[PDB]
This record gives structure tokens, C-alpha cells and sequence, in this order.
């Protein structure tokens, strides 16, 4: 009945997104050539949401993959499950960006958007009820924060009523793996802000310390990230796909966070998380899962929720569990950690339930927080930023694929105007 | 798909496309005579069937050094088009090479890159291996940067450049030669990767163990670098960064375009055994001023951008920890106008190393593109000499003699000490 | 219902700690996996006093494990029982303190310090209704003695209403195992006087005139000792975890024999024990039990009763007994020693029966004693203490990690106070 | 996890080194070669697969010792890195190994020592053996000790020092460089174990039947005391203490850290089955004068803290009996101001005897770290021997000429005058 339309641009976003569409696919029944071998019927039931059928019993992903070079759609389509995807629905460029948000933008990824927007068209176009889109990307470099923000924004022209969701891999604090990083992260913002109704902030950091101290990884690969990503989404949607005891979806979640247009930039979380020697020392109830989700070491963005204060949370739970436990656990959190949740909003926590667990465990939960500590990740951006503007430094990187100061300045003002309000309501 | 074109200018250039060559031959399992028994394609073209062409184009204004390829073992593996050359030097002379003998052959070297273009789907640019020093390094390489600047302009060159050093040198005029090569060249070039000979040739001595180091034993060091540099378009890896990248990321003004490359872990079979060469261990290594292929003084310097490009066996985690130590360290500064300072490029594949070489085979490497302040000192001795030379007038007239004017020479002079000027401001 | 959740700090409390904790397994039918082997229904209905349930019926001790070296860690988790500890409640340091008490309490502990209580905190958090905390450790060394001081205060700020125990392995007169012992020894004392409810004052001399003498052991080894004192630990818990006919809780007990807050350091004391040879020549009565409790060479604590008075004796027994003979045996032996007794306290035993007998035997005692003799060991003490303050000896290595003069001023007249309030009463 | 590097300095330091890493590699079944077919990792850090590497530091300022250690058996053993060798010695100079030829070679050895560090994620500290009596021994062990603090600080630095005989000695200058160095190194040094060659020959004689001793039979007896005091961080004991732990337990006043070693039982195959070996009988044997390493007299002296080492065969009751009869003793004094003592290590593994070496296999051993006052007499003749060759100012110049000035000589002189006070007011 409802449907999702899926985007992947650049490495980072196909690269998170190819592992994403394995475990749906996983989930779904679905193997590397499209073909249903599953056991559940309520696998089948609404697998429209994500995949559409191309007849003689296969399906395949509404997922279109866009990237300025074709050798990460090589890498792609070389891969398993690559083999899945719509041949055409791969749109890719020759030249690249250079890591130059500018050309995303404004110049190469100019030339190669409306192809995509056509293919976009013309998948929403078979789809009876599009719900919306999901846009995976990072905002450091060049196609998935230029060309990735350009797709939005036209997106949003022709579809302004349908829901905009982002999973954004955002600049770390500690170390950068661009120079030009603060420019790309702070571009992009400046159009999400305008443009999207959702932004799931996820940091490599996070996930590497959350890699490190609670899957006990000696070796983590950015794979491992990725599925850790991929786990998140996959929660986020799981009331679209299955049936479940309380429901909620896209818009409801959306509706239930977003209390004031702008502040829509989520720390997003997923519990449990064991390693292999410490499976046995610890019970699955749903106590220790509430532990697991109300933690910093948890939190796949990197910033301290307890420096700021939580507007909304939502939780999603997956599996057999009584409700009552929720409430009641949802409730106690609350009373202990009340200098946590801002005063004016009762009830800060919106909860969710589906009856199927992921596989392979009893039980699972899913965290989106909207925490004013969000701000503190702006303000490192910022900072960082300004100070390079101020020795203008990189500039006719930009300046020499047409862009202007005043631009800059623009993205400069929004983000200070954006960590202001969220100071305010702090 | 994407395609990479390299310029093999003079003496200098030649030998060490000779070695790169190879090197990309040994890796990809493409044997002498062209034959191999699909990413490779970037670097080479396809004839026929079972025959495999570098994208390369070698010059030389005398005929010796190159007639050595066409008669060597590597004879097959290059078409004879491709190998250009005159017949008389440029007899270390800027002016023979961009006026008097340059401009007689360097029609036929751009007709030849434009046929090269021509079988290009993606082009990426343009990599030229030269000398700032001699004749043809210096003047022809010039004459032929403006000339592509003009055909092609928005594709990126990337120049290697064997920068002269401060103590031991060759020519008597090299000074003259590296400032107005300079000068002309600025416009021009996008990046350019210097390497100092002095340099190389310790650290051959200290972590190699060798008494004697060669001209080849440099060219094949060089060879390892180049190919770090050129593994993200050759190979596929975690998180890979292209040629049109490193522009972006390291030149932070126009002019100001100098980065320096360092290469890790360079180590003997012998030291190799009694070590666990560890991604922090190696990281580290490429900060320390004894192991980086300019001489120059890091330590009296700031750090502007660093590009880290690591190879083989390597995970993101150990890199980015390693990353962290590195900005922790206080003897290592960067400028306060670069709050983010490094761009890092992780590929799976391990250095593959040539047969007969110097190096042992290691499961981890790491080549460091580092852009710092430090190589004004560098630009200031030069100056010096340069100045020296030019208060005689020393040397001037054979210059003259090939159409060369005073006032050019002057000209030179100005724009190096704007750009030194350009370099201090940017450090305070 | 209740619950204990137990620390172990230092080598030494460490030691012991494994053992015990193995003794407690032993108990309750529970192997070294964690699973439940026993036949009893008796064994696992306060199962819950000790061990979480972790699911897939295994069982995992409350029990956090603190250390400033990781050796010693290594050494437990390679044990027998080893396995069994929840691996997340092992928190270790790297450095060491070097038998240094500020290390402990000021700087490495310090740095640790923190850690340990947030896992301390979580394990309250889970369990419904603490009863309090038991924390093992000499008072000679710098982690046990430091550290673990450090955090029984922590403990207390956030616990204050909860039962703080300590099995403290305490300076023998004859051998010190330290050169500084008197000074480690001097601080721990001057922290526990004010933060512990009551400490147990365990004596290495006097567990191996007890193998010597009473076990007629030719060569006993410390884990010989260990087990002792893990005996003596179960025993004072054995009305928590078993149904008897008259009980007492750690609360019970304390009350009982605890007339002025600062009295709180007991001579514990373990009854039968026999040889291999003389196991045939002697019944199993209860009057040969009280006699083997009622005599210097039977205690734990390096002090002869005879020497002061008892301001409160607890007995707890085990096993099926007659409660009448234990009233009147208690009753006989005060009015036999009635100047070993305060005279201001009449009927100074207190008796508690668990029906439960430990495995192996057909019954057994456990005795606490209250006495004013114990002062004797704080004089021996104090006296080094002050003679070593004379000189300054050794204080640059305690002075030069941040510690004042005036702390060990203090730390000495807390400690004079102590006995001279010992000998008021006496 | 916990991690101790060994520095070796001088012929002595160096000889010594071989003995105690043959030791080791003995006891932890690791080859010449590195290879064993996992506490040793205190010791020995991993490489690669199948090879195990000393934390080890080799220097000398001549090539000649440390030679034999690259050309010999254990040649693989070592990574050639970790051998630094100048060219010319310090020919029994304090200056010459302090200033001249010592900074030459200081900044390299502390390059190394750093890099060592970088592979530790528990360093412990460092253990040095070293000569006072030879000018590298001295004057390059001041000022590696120095330069230690300043980089580090706050880890523990214990000292092996071969101090001199009151008859026998090598060297002329030997008193004016023990002087000096231990003036330079006092407030650099946490604590300093002296032995004495005079007293191993006489035990070796005496105890061991040998009637020659030679100088790899006092190295080998060395290392069994080495291997007692680091055999707690190399197994897993009943009751054990670290290297951080006797700083405290026999330091009670900053200037007073010189215990000395002492070792039970060293007795031959012979003497060996003919005794019951008891834990009493091998403590009693170490408070006997006879058998310590230090030609000294502790009946004319009073003990201030006395730490025991126990390993093998050995039960805690047993040694505290041994303890308490020890204290009861009228002959064995311990100073007013101690009443405690005593610092006792128990370990499990019984000492591992080197094939071909002169001791048997043993049961039990033990090695006492004692504190005394009988220090004071050792210091007074070297004092005494310092004042006469001074009075007439023999072989001044020649430490004047390597940049050393008359003055220090005094300061030295006024600094040990200072150490014997304080040695006589403790006493008191
Ligand atoms: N690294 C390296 N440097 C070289 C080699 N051959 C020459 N050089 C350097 O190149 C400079 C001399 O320039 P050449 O390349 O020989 O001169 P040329 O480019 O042929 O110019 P002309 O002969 O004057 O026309 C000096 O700085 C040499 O040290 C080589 O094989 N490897
Ligand atoms: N125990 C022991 N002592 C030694 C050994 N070799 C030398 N000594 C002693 O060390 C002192 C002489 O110092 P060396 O170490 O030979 O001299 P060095 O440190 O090399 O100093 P220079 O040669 O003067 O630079 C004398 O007291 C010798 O008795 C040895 O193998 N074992
Ligand atoms: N989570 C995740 N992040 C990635 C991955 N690959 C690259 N990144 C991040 O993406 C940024 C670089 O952008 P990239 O997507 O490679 O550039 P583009 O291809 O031009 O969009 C850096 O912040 C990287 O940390 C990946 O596989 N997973
Ligand atoms: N009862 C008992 N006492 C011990 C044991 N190990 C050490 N001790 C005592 O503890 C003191 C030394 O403290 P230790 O625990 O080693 O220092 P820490 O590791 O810094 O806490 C001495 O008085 C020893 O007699 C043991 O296994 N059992
Ligand atoms: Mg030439
Ligand atoms: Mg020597």
C-alpha cells in the first residue's frame, strides 16, 4: 500500500546502502538474484514498501544509485547482492568531484542530475503511494553533500508533500579525513536544514568506539559501521514492513520528534549490542535494553546527551514483549533522569512496537533522540569554518566553479541562527 | 574508465618512468613484450589482442637516453610513436629547451598526448616526471605545461620533480635554471610533488643499510611512491581517494602549491624480521624529519594540509587513533587557520616490490603528501645562490646567446621573492 | 528479595574473594559455568541474595573485581570459577600502587576510581532491594587499603542508608609483610572508623597458628588461609540465603553487637575444626563447639580475649540442633567467665540458627566477638606509626603524591581516640 | 600488560646484559634465534610471527664488546637497531663519557629508549647496568639518567652497579669517577643495587669450590639476582612485588637509596646433596656477612629495611617463622626508628640453572635487597682515597681538558661529605 523510494550518492552513501539493501533483502527472504525463498508470510505481505516485482517470481530494489565516478557502482555491482539492482537505476558521471562540494552542486553533478530526477519520476510514478524518500550520504565530501543536497532539493519541488528522510555521515570531532570538510558538512546543512523533514546524524567515531568498547572488535571494518547503520534504518521502518501491537511509521515519528521545523537533526542508537564471550552473561529483557539505549557510549552521533537536554524520543522495539514493561520502564527512566528531558514537552518518550524481531535474536530496540547536544557538533563546525573563512583559505577551489562569498556567508548565518535556537529552547 | 596520461620529460624523467613502468608491469602481471596470461586499464591501453600499451609519452632532446628503451628489455612494451626524440641537448640551458631546440619537437609531443586523448573515455589528468635543473627538465617541460594549460586548461597536472639540493648539486647553472622554470611554470601547475636526491640517498644509507646507493636504487624508491600515489585509481579499496582530489585538498592558495612526499616503512630484509611494523609505528615514522625525501627542516616549519595515503593490511580505526596521537604530539604544529589538516586514502593492496630490489615486502605502506611552511628555508637558499650568481652576471650571456632577455631574469627574480614573501605571510 | 553485592580490591582481596565466591557456588549447587547442578529446591530459592540470573539458567555473581595491576585479574579469570564472573565487572588499571596508600585513595586509584563505581551503580540498579556491600582487602597494601577505601566513602554518599562490611586482612604483631604497613594500615582505619558499619579484622599470624595448632596442617598454603575466611563470610550470610528457626540478617546482627557507632571491629572466629587423625576422637555436640569458639587459639584476630572484656558475642549456627541446649550452653559459659563479660550488658550473646548445615558436616558455628581486647592491636600500631612520624621515614614517597602532614596528624589521634574509648569501657 | 626495558651500558653493563637475556630466553624456552616452539612479554615484545625481541638497550662508545654480541650466538636474538656503538671509548673519563664523546651518541640511545616506550602500554620502568669505575659506565650513565627524568619523570629508574673493591680495583682514576657520578646521577635515581667483585670471587671460591673464577662466572651469578627481583613480573606468584613497589619498601630518605644484594643458596653438586635446603636455613644463610656481594661489614652497621625474594618450594609460615627468629636474633640489629622491617615476595617457578654453569639445581633460592648503614664505611675509604690523589691534584688535567672544571670536583667532594652526615644521623 505504502512505498519508500531508496537514493545512494557517492561512495559513503552507496557504500552504507549496498549493506542496508542486504539486510532488507535478509529480512525479506530475499537472495542476490531476487528471488523469494523465505518462509513467513509476513515477510511477503508488504514487501512493495521497498522492492517492486519484475515477474517470473523476482524482485528488485526501488533503489537508485548515483555517483560522479563509476568505480564505486563497479564495486557495487561486482558485490553481492550487486546482482539485485535495476541495471538502469545506476546513474553515474566520469569525472568525480574532488572531494569539492561546488562541483556536486553546481557544475558535474549539474550536468548529471536530471537524469536522475527522471529515473526518480519514473519510479515514483509506478508506485501507487509513495510514503517518501531515504537519502543515504555523507556530508564531507564532494557528490553524496552536493550533488546529494542538489537531488533533495529537487526532489522536494516536485514531491513537497512527501516525507524527506536523510542518514547523513557527519564530520567526527576528533580527526578529519578531509581538509575541505567543514565547507562540504556546512553547505550541505545549509540545504538540509531548508530542505529535509528528517536527518539521522551518524558519526564514524561513535561507531568505532562503539566497535571498540561494546562489540569488543579488535579489528572493526567500515563494513561492520555500515551494518551497524543499516541495523538503525531498518528499525526505523520495520512498522511499514510487518505488523506489530502499536504502530508507527515514517510521518508519525516524524510528527511525534519535530516539535519546530528546523530541529530535526537526530542522535540515533540501537540496542542490544554483546560480544561473543559476554552473549552468555547477561538476560534479554527489555531492562537491559532500555539500559543499553539511555547511554552516551550508545549513541551513534558524537556528542554527550547528557551536556544538553532531550526535546523527544522515540523508541522501537521489535519482538514478543508485553507493553506494560515498556511503559513502565519508559516512564522510570524519565522520573530518574529528569534534568535529562526538557520540562515543557510531558511525556517526552513516544514508543513503538513490532512483532517481528530481526533475525538470528529474541529481541530488539531502536533509538532516535532529538537532543539539544546536537548543537554542540554545529558549534565544532562552525568555529572551524569561520576560522577558515577568515584567512579565506581553499576558496577559489569554489569560488572557480562559480560559487560566490555571499553563499558562504549565508551557510554561515543559518548554522549559527540554527545553534541559537537550539540554545534557546535548552 | 578513468585514464591516467604520463609525460616522461629528459634524462631524469625518462630513467624514472623507466622504473614506473616497470613497477605498474609487475604489479598488474603485464610482461615485457606487452603480453599478460580489469583496473589496469587506467595506465594501459588495448591493441588487438594479448598486447597491453602504457599511456605514456617520453621526451628527451638528444637521442642516448631513450635509445637505451628502444633497445632495452622493455623495448615492446612501448609503441615507437611514443617515444619522442631530437637531436641536440638542451646542454642544461632553460632557453634551448623552451625557445631554440624545444620549440622544433613540441608540435609533435602534443599531437601525440592529443592522440592519447583521443583513446580516453575519462581523463584525469596529466602526471610529468622532470628535472628542474637540466636544459629540457626545466625549459621544455615549461613550454609544454603553458601548451596544455591552453588545449585543455580544467584537466589537473601533476608534476614530480627532483628538487636540486642544498649542499650537493650537479650543474654549476642550476640555480638559474630552477627560479625561471619556476616562474614560468607557477600559472600553470596545479600541484607539484618535489623529491630531493640528497634525501634519498641517506635514508638509502641509514634504513636500508647500503654503503653505495644508485641513481636506480632512487628511481625504484621514487617507482614506490608514484605507485602509492596512483593505487586508488589502479586497485579498489576501503576509502580511496582519485588525481582530481589532491588539488582540492593540499593547495590552499595558488601559488602555494609545493607539496613534499614521504614514504613508510623503507626497511631491509634484515630490520624487516625484528620489528612488528604496526599502523601507528609506520604513521609515526613519516613525521620524523629523517625519513622524509626532501632536506629541508618540518620542525622549523607548520603543517598546512597532509594527505596520508596507506596501503596493504591496514584498518580505519588504527589509522584515525594513529591520526589522534599525531595531532596530540606538540612537536608537531599545524597552521591555526587549519583546523582539519589531514585527508587520508586507505587501498587494500600490499607494495608489490620489484625482483633484485632494495626493499623487503611488507604487509603495510604509507606515502605522506605534506604541505608546509618549512619549504620556504628551501626557497630562500636558493634565492641566495641565484642572487650570488646574477651580481657577476655570471653565466648570463650563454642565455642571451638563445634569445633570452635581462629583463627576464629580473622578472624571475621578483616573482620568487613575492612568492616567499606569499609563504612567510601565510605562517604568522 | 535481598540482595548483597560484593567488591573485591587489591591482591589480597582479591584472593580471598575468588575463594569465597567459589565456596558460595559450592553452597548453592552452581558449577564453574554458571549453571545450576544442585538437588536441593533449598539451594536456588535465595539464589537471587548473590547471583543475577543471566538466562539459559546460568547464574553470574554480583561481584565487581578492582585492581590498579591487571595480574592479578589474569590470575582469577585463568582459576578454577574464573569463568563463572560477569567479564565487564573486572576493572583494572596498568600501573600498580607499590604498597603506597596515596597511589590507592589519590592518584592511580583516583583515575580508576570513577569506573568502578558506575558499575557498582549499575549493579544496585538491577537488583530490587540492596542490603548492603561487602568488600574484601588487606589494609597493609596500597590498592585494597587505598583504593578501597576511597571507595566504600563513594559508596556511602550515594548509599547512605545501606549496610556497609568489610573483610579486612589487618597487620600481624609478630611479621609485617611491608616496611610502610603501619601507615597503610593507619589511614584505612582512620577512613573505616567513619565510613563502614562494621569490619571484620581478619589476622594472617592468627589463621596459621590455626592451620598449625588446631588443622594440624604441616604446610599450609595461603589459599588454606583464604578458605577460612571465606567460610567465616558464609556463615555471617547464612540466614539470607536459608530458612532456619531463629534468624538473623547482617542488619540483626549488627544492631545486636554494635552498642556506640565507632565499635565496630569484630574478632571473627570459625567452629569445628579437627585434623585427619582427630576427626574419630571427638563428638559432634554443640558443647564442643562453644568450647572451640570460647578460646583464644580459635580466633582470627591476633588478640587474646582473656586480655579484655567482650562487649557482645554473635553466634550463628547451622544445622539441625536443639535450641535449648545452645541457650543453656550460652548461658553456662557466660556464668563460668562472667569477668571475660561487661558487666553493664546483661545477656551478652546473641544466638542465631540456620537449619542448612554447610556441605560435608552435620553442623557448625560461626562467632563474631565484640571485644575491648582489640585494642591491644590499634596500641601496636599506633606506636610504630608515631615512631616512624619521629623520623619523617618514608613520608617524601606519600608526600611527594599530593598527601599533607596534617592528614597523618589527624589520622593518629583518630586512632589514639579509638583505644582510649575501648579502655573507657573496659 | 606490564612492561620493563633493560639498558646496558659500558663492557660491564654489556657482559652483564648477555648473561641475564641468555637467562631469560633459558627460562621462557625462547631460542638465540627468537623463536620458541605468556608473561615473558614483560621482557619480550612480538614480531611477525615466531620471533621474540628483547626490551633491550645495548651502548657502548667503542665497537669492540658489543661486536662480539653481533658476530656471536645470539647475534639474531637482538635487533641491530638496539646495539649502538660509537667509535672511540671514553678511556676511563668521567668528562669524556658525560660531555666530549657521550653527547654525540646521547640523542640516538634516547630515540631508541622512546621508540621502545611507543610498543609499551604499561611500561614499568627501566633497569640499568652500568660500572661506576669506567667513563662510559659513568659519565654516559649520568647523563642517560638525567636526560631520562627530564622525558619521563614520574616512572621508577633502578640502577646494577658494580661497586668497587676496597683492595682490589682496576682502574687509578676509579675513586674520582665514582665520585662524580654518583654526585651527577643522586637526585636522578630512585635506587641503586651495588655488588662488589671482590665479594662474588670470594663466595665463588668459598661456597662454590671454584678455585678461578672468571669474570662470566660473576656475570652468571648477577643474573640469578636479576632474575629473582624481575621473576615476579615473569610469573605468577603466591605473594609478589613489582618494580614500583621497592622505591617505597627501601627508600626512607630520598639521597639513602643503596641496598645491597645478597643471594641463597650458591652451592655446588658437591655441597648440594649433602643438605636439607630448608626455607630457615637458606634465610639465615643471607644475614651471615660471608655470603653477601658486597665487601662490607653489617655487624658494625644497623639495618633499615631488609626486602626478601623468595622463589620455588616455599610455603608463607615458614618464612615468617624464618622472619621472626631472624628479628629475634641480638646480632642482626634493625634501627629504633623501623619497627617494621621487612618486605617479602614469594614466587612459584624455582630458579632455572644455565647448562654448563657452576650452581646446582636448587628447591628454593631467595635474594635479599637489604638497607644499611654499613654503607657509610664503603663510602668513607672511597671518600678517603678521593682526598689524597686530589690533595696533590693527580690526573686532574687530563678531566680539565675533556671540559671538566676544578670546581665540580669540589662540589662532588662536598655532596658525599654531605651523603656520610646523613648516613651517621640516621644511624643515631
Ligand atoms: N632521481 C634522479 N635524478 C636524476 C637522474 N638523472 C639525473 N638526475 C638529476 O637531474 C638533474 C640533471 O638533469 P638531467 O635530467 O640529467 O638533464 P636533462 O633534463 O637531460 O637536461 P639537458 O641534458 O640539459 O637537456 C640533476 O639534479 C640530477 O641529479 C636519475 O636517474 N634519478
Ligand atoms: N662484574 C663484572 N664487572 C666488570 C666486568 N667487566 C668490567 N668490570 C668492572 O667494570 C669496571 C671497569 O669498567 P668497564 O665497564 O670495563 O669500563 P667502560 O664502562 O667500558 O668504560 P670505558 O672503557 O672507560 O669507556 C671495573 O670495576 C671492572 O672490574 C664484567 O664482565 N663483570
Ligand atoms: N560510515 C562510512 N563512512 C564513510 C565510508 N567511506 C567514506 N566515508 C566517509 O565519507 C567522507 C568522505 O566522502 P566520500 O563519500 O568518500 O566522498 P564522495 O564519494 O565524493 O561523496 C569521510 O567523512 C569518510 O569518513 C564508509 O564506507 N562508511
Ligand atoms: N589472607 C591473605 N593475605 C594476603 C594474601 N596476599 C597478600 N596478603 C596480605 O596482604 C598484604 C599485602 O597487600 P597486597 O594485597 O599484596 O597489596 P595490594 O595488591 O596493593 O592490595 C600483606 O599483609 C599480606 O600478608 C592472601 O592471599 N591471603
Ligand atoms: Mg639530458
Ligand atoms: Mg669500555
Amino acid at each position: 500500500m505504502r512505498e519508500i523510494v531508496h537514493i545512494q550518492a557517492g561512495q559513503c552513501g552507496n557504500q552504507i546502502g549496498a549493506k542496508f539493501w542486504e539486510v532488507i533483502s535478509d529480512e525479506h527472504g530475499i537472495d542476490p538474484t531476487g528471488s523469494y525463498h523465505g518462509d513467513s508470510d509476513l515477510q511477503l505481505e508488504r514487501i512493495n514498501v521497498y522492492y517492486n516485482e519484475a515477474a517470473g517470481n523476482k524482485y528488485v530494489p526501488r533503489a537508485i544509485l548515483v555517483d560522479l565516478e563509476p568505480g564505486t557502482m563497479d564495486s557495487v555491482r561486482s558485490g553481492p547482492f550487486g546482482q539485485i539492482f535495476r541495471p538502469d537505476n545506476f546513474v553515474f558521471g566520469q569525472s568525480g568531484a574532488g572531494n569539492n562540494w561546488a562541483k556536486g552542486h553546481y557544475t558535474e553533478g549539474a550536468e548529471l542530475v536530471d537524469s536522475v530526477l527522471d529515473v526518480v519520476r519514473k519510479e515514483s510514478e509506478s508506485c501507487d503511494c509513495l510514503q517518501g524518500f531515504q537519502l543515504t550520504h555523507s556530508l564531507g565530501g564532494g557528490t553524496g553533500s552536493g550533488m546529494g543536497t542538489l537531488l533533495i532539493s529537487k526532489i522536494r519541488e516536485e514531491y513537497p508533500d512527501r516525507i524527506m528522510n536523510t542518514f547523513s555521515v557527519v564530520p567526527s570531532p576528533k580527526v578529519s579525513d578531509t581538509v575541505v570538510e567543514p565547507y562540504n558538512a556546512t553547505l550541505s546543512v545549509h540545504q538540509l536544514v531548508e530542505n529535509t523533514d528528517e536527518t539521522y546524524c551518524i558519526d564514524n567515531e561513535a561507531l568505532y568506539d562503539i566497535c571498540f568498547r561494546t562489540l569488543k572488535l579488535t579489528t572493526p571494518t567500515y563494513g561492520d559501521l555500515n551494518h551497524l547503520v543499516s541495523a538503525t534504518m531498518s528499525g526505523v521502518t520495520t512498522c511499514l514492513r510487518f505488523p506489530g501491537q502499536l504502530n508507527a511509521d515514517l510521518r508519525k515519528l516524524a510528527v511525534n520528534m519535530v516539535p519546530f521545523p528546523r530541529l530535526h537533526f537526530f542522535m540515533p542508537g540501537f540496542a542490544p549490542l554483546t560480544s561473543r564471550g559476554s552473549q552468555q552473561y547477561r538476560a534479554l529483557t527489555v531492562p537491559e535494553l532500555t539500559q543499553q539505549m539511555f547511554d552516551a557510549k550508545n549513541m551513534m552521533a558524537a556528542c554527550d546527551p547528557r551536556h544538553g537536554r532531550y526535546l523527544t524520543v522515540a523508541a522501537v522495539f521489535r519482538g514478543r514483549m508485553s507493553m506494560k514493561e515498556v511503559d513502565e520502564q519508559m516512564l522510570n527512566v524519565q522520573n530518574k533522569n529528569s534534568s535529562y528531558f526538557v520540562e515543557w514537552i510531558p511525556n517526552n518518550v513516544k514508543t513503538a512496537v513490532c512483532d517481528i524481531p530481526p533475525r538470528g535474536l529474541k529481541m530488539s530496540a531502536t533509538f532516535i533522540g532529538n537532543s539539544t547536544a546536537i548543537q554542540e557538533l554545529f558549534k565544532r563546525i562552525s568555529e572551524q569554518f569561520t576560522a577558515m573563512f577568515r584567512r579565506k583559505a581553499f576558496l577559489h577551489w569554489y569560488t572557480g566553479e562559480g560559487m560566490d562569498e555571499m553563499e558562504f556567508t549565508e551557510a554561515e548565518s543559518n548554522m549559527n541562527d540554527l545553534v541559537s535556537e537550539y540554545q534557546q529552547y535548552q | 574508465m578513468r585514464e591516467c596520461i604520463s609525460i616522461h620529460v629528459g634524462q631524469a624523467g625518462v630513467q624514472i618512468g623507466n622504473a614506473c613502468w616497470e613497477l605498474y608491469c609487475l604489479e598488474h602481471g603485464i610482461q615485457p613484450d606487452g603480453q599478460m596470461p580489469d583496473s589496469f586499464n587506467t595506465f594501459f591501453s588495448e591493441t588487438g589482442a594479448g598486447k597491453h600499451v602504457p599511456r605514456a609519452v617520453f621526451v628527451d632532446l638528444e637521442p642516448t637516453v631513450i635509445d637505451e628503451v628502444r633497445t632495452g628489455t622493455y623495448r615492446q612494451l612501448f609503441h615507437p610513436e611514443q617515444l619522442i626524440t631530437g637531436k641536440e641537448d638542451a646542454a642544461n640551458n632553460y632557453a634551448r629547451g623552451h625557445y631554440t631546440i624545444g620549440k622544433e619537437i613540441i608540435d609533435l609531443v602534443l599531437d601525440r598526448i592529443r592522440k592519447l586523448a583521443d583513446q580516453c573515455t575519462g581523463l584525469q589528468g596529466f602526471l610529468v616526471f622532470h628535472s628542474f635543473g637540466g636544459g629540457t627538465g626545466s625549459g621544455f617541460t615549461s613550454l609544454l605545461m603553458e601548451r596544455l594549460s591552453v588545449d585543455y586548461g580544467k584537466k589537473s597536472k601533476l608534476e614530480f620533480s627532483i628538487y636540486p639540493a642544498p649542499q650537493v648539486s650537479t650543474a654549476v647553472v642550476e640555480p638559474y635554471n630552477s627560479i625561471l622554470t619556476t616562474h614560468t611554470t607557477l600559472e600553470h601547475s596545479d600541484c607539484a610533488f618535489m623529491v630531493d636526491n640528497e634525501a634519498i640517498y641517506d635514508i638509502c644509507r641509514r634504513n636500508l643499510d647500503i654503503e653505495r646507493p644508485t641513481y636506480t636504487n632512487l628511481n625504484r624508491l621514487i617507482s614506490q611512491i608514484v605507485s602509492s600515489i596512483t593505487a586508488s585509481l589502479r586497485f579498489d579499496g576501503a576509502l580511496n581517494v582519485d588525481l582530481t582530489e589532491f588539488q582540492t585538498n593540499l593547495v590552499p592558495y595558488p601559488r602555494i602549491h609545493f607539496p613534499l612526499a614521504t614514504y613508510a616503512p623503507v626497511i631491509s630484509a634484515e630490520k624487516a624480521y625484528h620489528e612488528q611494523l604496526s599502523v601507528a609505528e609506520i604513521t609515526n615514522a613519516c613525521f620524523e624529519p629523517a625519513n622524509q625525501m626532501v632536506k629541508c627542516d618540518p620542525r622549523h616549519g607548520k603543517y598546512m594540509a597532509c594527505c596520508l595515503l596507506y596501503r596493504g593490511d591496514v584498518v580505519p580505526k588504527d589509522v584515525n587513533a594513529a591520526i589522534a596521537t599525531i595531532k596530540t604530539k606538540r612537536s608537531i604544529q599545524f597552521v591555526d587557520w587549519c583546523p582539519t589538516g589531514f585527508k587520508v586514502g586507505i587501498n587494500y593492496q600490499p607494495p608489490t616490490v620489484v625482483p633484485g630490489g632494495d626493499l623487503a615486502k611488507v604487509q603495510r605502506a604509507v606515502c605522506m603528501l605534506s604541505n608546509t611552511t618549512a619549504i620556504a628555508e628551501a626557497w630562500a637558499r636558493l634565492d641566495h645562490k641565484f642572487d650570488l650568481m646574477y651580481a657577476k652576471r655570471a653565466f648570463v650571456h650563454w642565455y642571451v646567446g638563445e634569445g633570452m632577455e635581462e629583463g627576464e631574469f629580473s622578472e624571475a627574480r621578483e616573482d620568487m621573492a613575492a612568492l616567499e614573501k606569499d609563504y612567510e605571510e601565510v605562517g604568522v
